[PDB]
């Protein structure tokens, strides 16, 4: 049954936000 | 009258072991109805354990392709101002436009999720639903 | 015949996705001084109270837009090994429906 | 009286379903009432796991296949004691359909209980009501958990009296000692009149079936 | 204790009784009343003792031996009011009626 | 107590 | 008649239990004492009823006066029968080893004739459910209600050979010495027949005793095992 549930990652998740600085020196 | 037992057995067990004894006289009313459409499972007492270590329950996560798409729907347009009426079964909202509308490019086309994205967008926009950004 | 997977695959409840902050339209069913309970779809009710502005409108019946928070409020506490539960969805009463 | 056994009591066991309950429901109508949705995974009942198709979003769904055999038996046990004229108690605590509950319970003659349950009402029954009262042959359960959250007590009582009991369990019930549990939501009104619906019906054509099978003995 | 086959006979003694007592005042048997009783046994057995109910008393069998024993259940066993099982099926079938009237009225001195 | 009586 | 000691409680016949307000009689029943202890006065007592064909029960009865504990304890048991069953209706189906609380019990399901070598209540207990062969040892603490909890416990949750059979969809096949080489089928699935055979266990991990162990090397040497006794 192509209907049924599959397995996977939280689609929905908001990413981990970066902070000001990150990839500054 | 049958045993008070009710953590050894099922009600069942119990009163047919005491049948056969020659304790109860006659069978309750409900024992033959029992005996020709049993329960699936029997209704057996048994203490609920908690999970340590390892154990895990075996409960899935609902999820489907679609999902996905909608994530990046809600992220990019956000929540329509039109809302939901989940009354209604057939109830078509614009991320579930947007969601067919993907799968109609994607199966008559090529798949690249950015390219899908825009282009149903723009088909959107076509046909007339209002989509800010 | 349409299998279980299929409707609740194509259920509006299943393609609204997460519910925070998902505006939705619900319905007054009871009323209790200035508390409204409004279904809208979902498992449980919310009680909302009557604005103050426009009040006398809200009446039983009455569709109602609402900005859904949680669907069940529920939160495990100290030496809780079940979360309790108030039988109860947040959300937040902006008006009615035209 | 053999023969009296034979044709009313002992016909209607040798049939799959005698009383045709298959057609008061089917699985879309349990999808409408809304019968598939359960509490959040953080309420959920280890005993339950069986009977929930998957977690959506961390709500629980239950599965309306198993949901709708389970339902089929439980039917089918209900009209088979109410064509033996046993005496059908319901019971629920939860005020937001006591009078439901009881009306249904008039409406389709037989009994409610929807009210604060006294200790003892079953297993000291001969001292509260009388020495020659007589317990109910079914109980049913609309709700199987008290307003602590805590099951009824009623269906341990009945456990140990030997009382066969139907009940409806959420993901956060235990159906270990319900006869006849029916997995689904227990919470919204449109799941709850369905099933007041279905178990009024079916009492009602048992009964039914039940005089016309006799009157038909009679005459004929 | 008092068995329903005892009162019965007190029931054919009071009526019998109430008959010969209007066949001894002269009045007519037929409309011979419970007042007229009472009158009838003052003038026969004049007592003036303070408290009434010591004066002779001859009353119908139901007002004398209280028997509040009232049958919940056929013979079949089955209760007849559908609230039998709470064990305050008058109080709640009460409640309930007023609930009712309260929902439709929401859908619509003295002490 | 939305359920008075109950 | 005396119980286990001449002046003991135990072993005592009260007599049938009494017609219970439900209606039902129990003249097929007998019950024993299995203890009476002063409780500071009440009276605590513990005991046993059994119609000898597998119903069998124990209760606790606690009251000032020792006859009210006596009725008490005796009607509330017959109102919470264990039914246990007997393999032949003499002995049990299989070797049963258990631990209620500190107390340890080992059963042994023994040939026709071997008697109850067991406990003295273990005895009084059998002769009340109707197992006549058997051999028990008692372990850790001798506490009466204990042993009585967990020959009960033990005695309920064995697996009979039609129980065993339809789990593992398999003829159960009995071999006697005294029936030379002749197979006897016990007990047959009732449903279909499993037609791969069980695995051939070139050395089985079971949890051996070694009590028995030592007994069958002939490495015992106590002074006390098999006594000459009376009639059990
Ligand atoms: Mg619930
Ligand atoms: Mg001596």
């Amino acid at each position: 049954n192509e209907d049924l549930p599959i397995s996977m990652e939280n689609p929905y998740k908001e990413p981990l936000k970066k902070c000001i600085l990150c990839g500054k020196h | 009258a049958g045993s008070r037992l009710e953590t050894v057995g099922s009600i069942f067990s119990r009163t047919r072991d005491l049948v056969r004894a020659g304790v109860l006289k006659e069978k309750p009313l409900w024992f033959d109805v029992y005996d020709a459409f049993p329960p699936l499972r029997e209704p057996v007492f048994q203490r609920p354990r908690v999970r340590y270590g390892k154990a895990k329950a075996p409960i899935q996560d609902i999820w489907y392709h679609e999902d996905r798409i909608r994530a990046k729907f809600y992220s990019v347009y956000g929540s329509g101002q039109r809302a939901f009426d989940l009354f209604n079964p057939n109830f078509k909202s614009t991320c579930q436009r947007f969601v067919e509308k993907y799968t109609e490019l994607q199966k008559l086309g090529e798949t690249d999720e950015e390219k899908l994205f825009v282009e149903t967008g723009k088909a959107l926009l076509a046909e007339g639903v209002i989509l800010r950004r | 015949v349409e299998s279980f997977a299929s409707m609740l695959r194509h259920s509006p409840l299943t393609q609204m996705g997460p519910a925070k902050d998902k505006l939705v339209i619900g319905r007054i069913f009871h009323i209790v001084e200035n508390d409204l309970y409004i279904d809208f779809g979902g498992k449980f009710h919310c009680v909302c109270r009557r604005p103050e502005v426009d009040g006398e409108k809200y009446q039983k019946g009455t569709r109602v837009r609402l900005r859904l928070l949680d669907l069940e409020l529920t939160s495990r506490f100290l030496g809780a090994t079940t979360d309790t539960t108030v039988l109860e969805a947040n959300a937040v009463l902006l008006g009615i429906q035209e | 009286s053999t023969d009296f056994n034979d044709k009313i009591l002992n016909e209607p066991l040798k049939h799959s379903d005698f009383f045709n309950v298959k057609e008061l429901f089917s699985v879309r109508s349990l999808f409408d009432a809304r019968v598939h949705l359960g509490h959040k995974a953080g309420c959920r009942h280890r005993f339950m796991e069986p009977y929930i198709f998957g977690s959506r979003l961390d709500h629980d769904i239950i599965d309306l296949e198993q949901t709708a055999t389970h339902l089929q038996l439980a039917l089918n046990f209900t009209a088979h004691m109410a064509y033996r004229k046993g005496i059908i108690l319901f019971i629920s605590r939860n005020r937001q359909f006591s009078y439901l509950i009881e009306n249904m319970a008039r409406d389709c003659g037989e009994y409610a209980h929807t009210r604060y349950f006294r200790g003892g009402m079953l297993t000291n029954a001969r001292l509260l009501f009388g020495p020659t009262v007589r317990l109910p042959d079914l109980i049913i359960f609309l709700h199987t958990l008290n307003n602590i959250f805590e099951p009824h007590v009623a269906v341990r009582d009945a456990a140990k009296m030997n009382i066969p009991t139907v009940g409806i369990v959420d993901t956060n019930c235990n159906p270990c000692l319900i006869t006849y549990p029916v997995p689904g939501n227990d919470d919204s009104p449109l799941a709850v009149h369905l099933y007041c619906r279905l178990f009024q019906t079916a009492i009602t054509r048992a009964k039914e079936k039940r005089q016309q099978v006799e009157a038909l003995y009679r005459l004929q | 204790t008092y068995t329903e086959d005892f009162i019965k006979k007190q029931i054919e003694e009071f009526n019998i009784g109430k008959r010969h007592l209007a066949n001894m005042m002269g009045e007519d048997p037929e409309t011979f009343t419970q007042e007229d009783i009472d009158r009838a046994i003052a003038y026969l057995f004049p007592s003036g003792l303070f408290e009434k109910r010591a004066r002779p008393v001859m009353k119908h069998p139901e007002q004398i031996f209280p028997r509040q024993r009232a049958i919940q259940w056929g013979e079949d066993g089955r209760p007849f009011h559908y609230l039998f099982y709470t064990g305050k099926q008058s109080y709640y079938s009460l409640m309930h009626d007023v609930y009712g009237m309260l929902l439709n009225l929401e859908k619509h001195g003295s002490r | 107590d939305p359920w008075q009586g109950c | 008649e005396r119980g286990w000691s001449g002046n003991s409680w135990g072993g005592i016949s009260l007599g049938p239990p009494d017609p219970g307000p439900c209606g039902e009689t129990y003249e097929d029943f007998d019950t024993r004492i299995l203890e009476v202890r002063n409780v500071f006065k009440s009276i605590r007592v513990l005991v046993a009823v059994g119609n000898g064909k597998g119903a069998a029960g124990f209760s606790i009865g606690k009251a000032t006066d020792r006859m009210d504990a006596f009725r008490k304890a005796k009607n509330r048991a017959v109102h919470h029968l264990h039914y246990i069953e007997r393999y032949e209706d003499h002995t049990i189906f299989h070797d049963i080893s258990l631990r209620f609380k500190r107390t340890h019990i080992k059963m042994k399901k023994q040939p026709k004739g071997y008697g109850l070598r067991c406990h003295r209540a273990i005895i009084t207990i059998c002769r009340l459910i109707g197992i006549k062969d058997m051999y028990a040892k008692v372990s850790g603490s001798i506490n009466m209600l204990s042993l009585t909890q967990g020959l009960f416990r033990g005695l309920s949750r064995q697996e009979t050979h039609q129980q065993l059979a339809d789990k593992k969809g398999l003829h159960v096949v009995e071999i006697r010495e005294e029936c030379g080489p002749l197979p006897i089928v016990v007990a047959s699935p009732r449903g279909p027949l499993r037609k791969d055979p069980e695995p051939e266990d070139e050395v089985p991990d079971v949890k051996l005793d070694w009590e028995d162990v030592k007994t069958a090397q002939g490495m015992k040497r106590s002074v006390w095992s098999n006594l000459k006794r009376a009639a059990t």
